[PDB]
């Protein structure tokens, strides 16, 4: 009557169907944006570019958008830079859906939860073109705020209670003011130094004494933590490697 | 899996197919004797 | 069928139950024991919903409804024709949700990430359980749960809301609405800030965390931080769900009257009760 | 077992901010630090930028708020006690039907119209402020358009639908309980606003926004041990945190987003929540008198 | 026709086809059950 | 047909098939209980 | 038109056609089922 | 896939699909005998 | 690729002709049962 | 006029055009189905 | 793409759109014969 | 006026122009359908 | 982009748009023959 | 070990038979109490 | 079935069967309690 267009069809229904068309287009756009990393898909066994995909393939992958960096650098998304098919693991079954048996110590072989993305060897930059993740020694201005336990010199122990080492230095992000890493000197090897992510620590400020505990890896696992080069500025690949190694603890912290 | 153990498993699998189907067929025969489930043109009863 | 980086984390282990029996993938999906159980419950619940649609008079997707048993049955199991099907679908839905969350737990262990996602899904499962189990049990009948239907569960929402004659006056409902709206606003702000930092315009090199902090320091006067924003957003959504659960437990099990005139307590505090 | 839900150890440094052109106005606010905010997020407070558009928006908004509050206090005969008693029930009511879109008497809705105009102007000037602040920092204007969606819903509620109906009588009052009562009576007058399909879409997108911002928050908190909270850096250089975040959802859900595109989903769900809502508000009364009868006609109701 | 298996893996084809056929059979059976004439359980007279 | 176990591992396909069979059987029993003639617990008269 | 397969991979065209025609067949069948005349399950009278 | 198994798989697939089609055809014939599903120009008298 | 383009097009044409032929036979049978083009006075 | 294909990938153009044409055709068919006169399935009389 | 393949694609596209437009116009003519969609001063009937 | 394409990308401008014209045409058509006089599906009388 | 095709586009564009208008105006003329959209002093008809 | 599989199968089949025997006895007791197969006219 | 436990974990199998059997028995017991005839707590009359 008042709002109809043709007998049964009215304005509200037409606007609804217009929204449905727009939402289908928006879903297509959002899925195109989603398919900007890890695409196109590879075969599970051989690794050839194959996938059960229809007429939407032409619309599935977007043209590489270009990200500009404040160093002259550039990222392409999608960049069709893929991983090698042969990893340090073997198929439990040759059925393309089976999982992988690691063929070694997966902590130091970067297999599974220990696997780290193959990033670039450049530290995160600040607004001034300098490394963002730095030790507190080479950032005199930065200081640990009061009313919080200072995690310097506290014993670093695992869940079993064994004192893995001692913390000497804190590594912090300059871009976002927060602690990133604790520098830990090994009680077993003074000549060895490791980085333990701050996200992997408990404050433990409420106990008989003050200590730093880690629930992921055991004390001996601190003897194989990946090392870094500059000791005062850490690249993205190095930090990603260290975090992946520490995060691999929970799955297989007691052998494989 | 090998080509021989597959046959060995297929033998016992077929035996279980037959046992399951026979039990189910007896169940359906008993239910049909109790209450058939195909209506007539005039319905049921 | 794998991402460019997928055939590197597809290791075994990380499963709570099943060992190596169901530790595999089908297409993109990880199955596990709890994927099998969520298929078990989903297939059965959906088949029962379609069966109730067949018993129904419509087949109109928005008029298909599975009604809970009449309140005259109390908390008793009901005959499948009249009420029992809703109960079985409820139990199957609970089992499927729990299997989904547990499969998420196995995936989290396999990838060595935190269990935040299944914990957050636990709150949605709890909201559903409070709507179909906890509240009907406290109220004493399964007929206080909502029907499983597209538009009929909205009829349930409206009927129960107007049962207390204005359900807006439920203060826990006010707080849950505030949290839901604030979650939507915070999500808009966060997605917008991330997109604007990543896509700053022609030229316009990608901006860092300092630029993102500066934007909301200039516009609002405070910036939460690229890590704290996900914290506050998860807490906002979970608290919205918690306060919705509270407002629905308060209505019926605890309060059985008009929410609008619950607020007369405020009108009659001793320092303005002019009488 | 740490979760990155609270920051046990905080860091405090010399406050700093991205460089902007000086302009007519400087940065204002002498930045300080707070402890609970630093526990949940960053600790620094301010400084707030106050440009020409900022001053304009603040003046218009303050004028509107003072008008609204003065009217609310005057409605209870300037009694602070009785203002406390009735504060929630107090409301600046819109002008009646007979006055159309013209100026009503101040007591009969003129103050409501003046306050609404000043509030609309301040909100639009705040939108311009968000746009200009994003452009000044050499960033994109996604926040401005996300805000424009909310402004569309606000103007549809307050101004656009009155324009279409030629009448401010059915606009929403300036009160705590009065605007909820407006919501209730608007739904009742137009037949079970659940049967509005754009209301259903808006609720779907609000639920989806909460769902998405719980999923995404929990995902980033789950990969925060892997540098996953540093989202823009994982967008420009994909780390293993982003890879595991994608693979979790790909294995549990069949598909996944990018660290960049998940926030596109986040943007669009929030924007659509209010876009569909504004459309549904603009459609009621003008095109659809009774949403229940529309639902009956179109198969949403069993046709009593 | 046998060249179709040079396009499609047989294992995933079998599992997907089985799933699709089962869902279709469930749908048709339920549709018949909702039908007055073809509900073999309710069994109303066709006259 | 003995070759099907090359396409599907018996140790897991068997358990998945058992679960599917249980779901189907329980669904059919629920459907029968929902009826008026084949509900053996209600035992409503056919006449 | 034998050249279109230089543009469209046979797998992609075949999967897309399968899905699209299945959905279209469902849609047309459901439209027929919602009609008074062509609903072959209730079999309502023509006149 | 290796073509050395496509010959076997297609023949098994053809045999099984003809078996499935024949069983379905016999079931449809039985249902039609019990109750046809194509009304005449009066309904279902 | 043109290596199997001709033969795939031939098999595709055979399949699509089979599909259209059976669909046309189905439509013919449906039309014999009940035509779907109403006359000037509607359906009778 | 043959130059438009230098602007657009022929696959993109063809798939987008097929999508747009099918959606438009569906739209027009549904609009006709909504009318009393052009609905060929209920077939209301011209008179 | 190169200009030769663009010209060939244009030729095939022109032939295809000609066939599509001809078949659509044929369908429109049959629909017009069935029921014209342009009403007169009094309407349709 | 041929220098406009030195400012606007012909591909982007042509796509935007096509989409804008399609939406405008669709809106005008629906507006005419809404009116009594120019609705060509009901075909109401001029008088 | 280089000017070498700035005219090459334009010559097509300024033609195609013309053709578009040449069709659209034609359509409008037919509509005016059917039902004019400019009412007179006493309204339509 | 492999012998452990045989021992588990022996104890498991012993448990199978005892569990199914007690279940059958319970079902027989219930059937004597109240049979669950209604007649043509129902139970009553 | 000689050694089927060389393939299935006896602990996992035992726990899964205990849970399945408990759930099924609870379901059957609740279904009986839903009835009018086999509710041994309500204790209705057979006659
Ligand atoms: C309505 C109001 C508003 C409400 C707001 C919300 C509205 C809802 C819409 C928005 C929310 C959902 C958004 C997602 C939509 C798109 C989802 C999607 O594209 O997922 C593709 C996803 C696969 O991702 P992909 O990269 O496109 O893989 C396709 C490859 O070409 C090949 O993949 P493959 O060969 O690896 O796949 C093999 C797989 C078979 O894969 C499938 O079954 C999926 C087929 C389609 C892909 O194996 C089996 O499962 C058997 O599969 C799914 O759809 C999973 C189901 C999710 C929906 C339920
Ligand atoms: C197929 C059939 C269905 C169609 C489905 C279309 C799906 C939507 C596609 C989409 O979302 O693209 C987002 C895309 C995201 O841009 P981006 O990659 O973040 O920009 C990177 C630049 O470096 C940085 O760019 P920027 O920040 O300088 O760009 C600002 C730009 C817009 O860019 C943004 O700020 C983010 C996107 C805002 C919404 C834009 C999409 C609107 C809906 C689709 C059209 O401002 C505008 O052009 C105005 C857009 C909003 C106007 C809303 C007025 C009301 C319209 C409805 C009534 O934004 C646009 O496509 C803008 C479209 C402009 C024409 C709008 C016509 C209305
Ligand atoms: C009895 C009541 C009835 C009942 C049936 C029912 C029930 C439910 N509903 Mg609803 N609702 C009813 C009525 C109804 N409902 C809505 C709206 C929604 C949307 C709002 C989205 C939002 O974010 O809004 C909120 C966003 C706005 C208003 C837009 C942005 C606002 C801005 C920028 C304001 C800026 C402010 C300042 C700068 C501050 C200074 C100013 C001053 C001091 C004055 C959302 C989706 C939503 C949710 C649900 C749910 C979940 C339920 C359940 C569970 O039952 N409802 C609005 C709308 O969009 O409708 C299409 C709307 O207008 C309207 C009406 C009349
Ligand atoms: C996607 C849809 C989503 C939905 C669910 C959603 C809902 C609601 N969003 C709501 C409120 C606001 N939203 C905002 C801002 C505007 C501020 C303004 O207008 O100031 C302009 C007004 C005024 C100036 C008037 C008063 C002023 C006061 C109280 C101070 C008076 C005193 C003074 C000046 C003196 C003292 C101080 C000195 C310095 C001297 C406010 C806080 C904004 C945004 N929403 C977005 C989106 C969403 N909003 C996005 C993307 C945003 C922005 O960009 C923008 C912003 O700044 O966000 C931080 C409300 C009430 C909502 C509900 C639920 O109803
Ligand atoms: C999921 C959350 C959905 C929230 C909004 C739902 C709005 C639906 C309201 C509605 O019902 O809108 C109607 C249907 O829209 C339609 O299906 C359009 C198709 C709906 C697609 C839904 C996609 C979800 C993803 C209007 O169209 P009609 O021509 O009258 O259809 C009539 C028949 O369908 C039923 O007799
Ligand atoms: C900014 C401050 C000014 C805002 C108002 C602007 C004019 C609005 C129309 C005035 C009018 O004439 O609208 C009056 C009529 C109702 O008239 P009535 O029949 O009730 O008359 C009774 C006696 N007066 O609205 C309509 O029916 C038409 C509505 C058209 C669309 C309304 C939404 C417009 C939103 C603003 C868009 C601005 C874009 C500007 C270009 C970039
Ligand atoms: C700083 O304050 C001190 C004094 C402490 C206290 C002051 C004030 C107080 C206590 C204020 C309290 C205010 C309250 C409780 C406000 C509640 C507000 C709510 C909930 C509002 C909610 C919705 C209202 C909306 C959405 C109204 C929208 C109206 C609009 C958009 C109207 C626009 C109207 C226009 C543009 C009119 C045009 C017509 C004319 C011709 C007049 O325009 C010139
Ligand atoms: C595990 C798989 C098991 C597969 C089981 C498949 C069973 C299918 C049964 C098909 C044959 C049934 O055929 C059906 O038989 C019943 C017999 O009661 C007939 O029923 C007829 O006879 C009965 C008994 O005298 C009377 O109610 C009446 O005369 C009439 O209804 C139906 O007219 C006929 O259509
Ligand atoms: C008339 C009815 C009531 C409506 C109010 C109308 C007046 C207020 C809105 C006018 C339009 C404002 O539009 C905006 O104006 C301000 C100046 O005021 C300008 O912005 C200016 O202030 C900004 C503040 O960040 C500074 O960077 C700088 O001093 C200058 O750019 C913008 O370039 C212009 O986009
Ligand atoms: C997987 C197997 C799928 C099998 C699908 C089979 C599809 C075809 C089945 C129906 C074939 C047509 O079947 C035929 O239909 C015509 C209607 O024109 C009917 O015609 C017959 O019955 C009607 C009344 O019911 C009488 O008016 C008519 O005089 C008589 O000849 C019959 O029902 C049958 O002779
Ligand atoms: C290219 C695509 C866009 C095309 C745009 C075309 C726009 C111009 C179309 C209309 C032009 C004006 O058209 C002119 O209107 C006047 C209005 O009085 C008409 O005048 C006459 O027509 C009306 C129509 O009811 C009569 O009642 C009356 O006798 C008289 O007023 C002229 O007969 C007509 O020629
Ligand atoms: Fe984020």
């Amino acid at each position: 009557n008042k709002g109809d267009i043709t007998g049964y069809m009215d304005v509200a229904q037409v606007v609804l169907y217009a929204f449905w068309i727009f939402f289908a287009g928006l879903i297509i756009y959002l899925r195109r944006e989603d398919r900007r990393e890890g695409y196109p898909l590879e075969d599970a066994i051989s690794g050839k570019i194959n996938s059960l995909q229809g007429l939407g393939s032409v619309f599935s992958i977007a043209r590489p958008k270009i990200f500009k960096l404040k160093t002259g650098a550039t990222y392409a998304a999608p960049n069709f830079k893929r991983d090698a098919v042969a990893i340090k693991a073997t198929r439990t079954a040759p059925t393309a859906g089976a999982p992988f048996e690691p063929t070694g110590n997966p902590m130091t072989d970067a297999v599974g939860p220990a696997a780290y993305a193959l990033r670039d060897e450049l530290p995160d930059l600040t607004l001034g073109g300098q490394p963002a993740i730095v030790p507190l020694r080479v950032a005199p201005t930065f200081s640990v705020a009061a009313e919080d336990t200072d995690p310097r010199g506290l014993p670093v122990v695992d869940r079993k209670g064994a004192v893995a080492g001692k913390v000497t230095d804190l590594w912090i992000d300059r871009a976002s003011i927060a602690i990133r890493y604790l520098e830990v000197e090994l009680a077993a090897t003074p000549g060895r130094k490791v980085l333990l992510p701050f996200a992997a620590t408990r404050i433990n400020a409420k106990t008989k004494s003050k200590t730093v505990t880690v629930q992921s890896i055991l004390a001996r696992h601190f003897a194989n933590v990946p090392t870094i080069a500059k000791t005062d500025s850490i690249t993205r690949r190095e930090e990603d490697k260290v975090m992946a190694y520490y995060s691999s603890g929970y799955l297989y912290s007691d052998r494989v | 899996i090998t080509e021989g153990e597959a046959k060995e498993f297929h033998k016992i699998f077929t035996s279980s197919i037959l046992v399951f189907f026979g039990v189910a067929a007896f169940a359906h025969l008993l239910v049909w004797i109790w209450r058939p489930w195909v209506p007539g043109p005039n319905g049921y009863s | 069928a794998l991402l460019s980086f997928e055939r590197k984390y597809r290791v075994r282990g990380g499963t709570l139950i099943g060992g190596d029996l169901f530790d595999f993938w089908v297409g993109p999906f990880y199955v596990g024991f709890f994927g099998v159980t969520t298929l078990l419950f989903t297939v059965l619940g959906t088949a029962l919903i379609v069966w109730g649609a067949a018993l129904g008079p419509s087949w109109t997707f928005w008029q298909i409804s599975i009604n809970p048993p009449d309140v005259s049955y109390g908390l008793a199991m009901a005959p499948m024709a009249k009420g029992g099907l809703w109960q079985i679908i409820t139990f199957s839905a609970i089992g499927a949700f729990v299997s989904w969350a547990l499969r998420e737990v196995e995936i989290c262990r396999k990838l060595g990430i935190g269990y935040h996602i299944p914990f957050a899904f636990g709150f949605a499962i709890l909201a559903y359980v409070s709507l179909v189990v906890i509240r009907p049990v406290m109220m004493g009948a399964w007929g206080y749960g909502f029907p499983y239907g597209f538009m009929t569960h909205l009829d349930w929402v409206s009927n129960t809301g107007y049962q207390y004659a204005n359900f807006h006056y439920n203060p826990a409902h006010m707080l849950g609405i505030t949290l839901f709206f604030t979650t939507c606003l915070a999500l808009a702000l966060h997605g917008s800030l991330i997109l604007s930092a990543a896509n700053p315009g022609k030229g316009e090199v990608v901006k860092g965390p300092e630029h993102e902090n500066t934007y909301f320091q200039d516009t609002i006067g405070y910036s939460v931080g690229t890590l704290g924003i996900h914290r506050v957003g998860l807490i906002l959504a979970l608290s919205a769900v918690v306060w919705s659960i509270i407002c629905m437990i308060l209505s019926g099990p605890i309060y059985t009257g008009s929410w609008p005139d619950w607020w007369l307590w405020w009108q009659k505090l001793p320092f303005w009760n002019h009488g | 077992e740490y979760q990155n839900i609270l920051t046990g150890v905080q860091v405090r440094t010399a406050p700093h901010s991205a460089p902007i052109a000086k302009g007519i106005f400087p940065r204002l606010g002498k930045p300080g630090f707070s402890y609970w905010l630093g526990k949940i997020g960053d600790a620094q407070i301010g400084p707030i930028y106050l440009g020409t558009t900022g001053v304009l928006s603040l003046v218009f908004g303050f004028f509107a708020i003072e008008i609204i509050g003065f009217n609310l206090l005057a409605s209870v005969n300037w009694s602070p006690m009785e203002f406390g008693r009735q504060f929630f029930w107090l409301g600046l009511e819109p002008p009646a039907a007979e006055y159309g879109l013209g100026f009503a008497p101040l007591a009969e809705g003129g103050w409501w119209q003046i306050a609404g105009f000043f509030l609309t102007t301040s909100i639009l000037l705040w939108w311009v402020r968000m746009y200009r602040r994003a452009r000044a920092l050499k960033m994109g204007t996604h926040t401005a358009w996300a805000f424009a969606s909310a402004i569309f819903l606000f103007l549809s509620l307050g101004f656009i639908r009155p324009l279409l109906m030629g009448n401010f009588s059915e606009s929403v009052p300036f009160g705590i309980f009065p605007h909820l009562e407006w919501t209730n009576s608007f739904s009742l007058n137009y037949g079970n606003f659940f049967y509005n399909p754009f209301h259903m879409l808006s609720i779907a997108f609000l639920y989806g926004s909460a769902l998405l911002f719980a999923m995404h928050g929990a995902t980033i908190l789950a990969v925060s041990r892997l540098g996953g909270d540093r989202e823009v850096e994982q967008i420009t250089d994909r780390g293993t945190a982003a890879e595991r975040a994608a693979l979790f959802w790909r294995w549990t859900m069949g598909f996944n987003a990018t660290m960049e595109s998940i926030h596109r989903w986040a943007w669009w769900f929030a924007v659509l929540c209010t876009f569909t809502g504004a459309i549904g508000i603009l459609l009621t009364g003008t095109v659809v008198d009774n949403w229940f009868e529309w639902g009956v006609k179109h198969g949403l109701a069993p046709a009593p | 026709m046998w060249r179709i298996w040079q396009l499609f893996d047989p294992r995933q084809a079998l599992v997907g086809l089985a799933t699709f056929l089962f869902v279709l059979a469930l749908l048709i059976h339920f549709i018949l059950l909702s039908t007055e004439r073809f509900n073999w359980l309710e069994g109303a007279s066709t006259k």
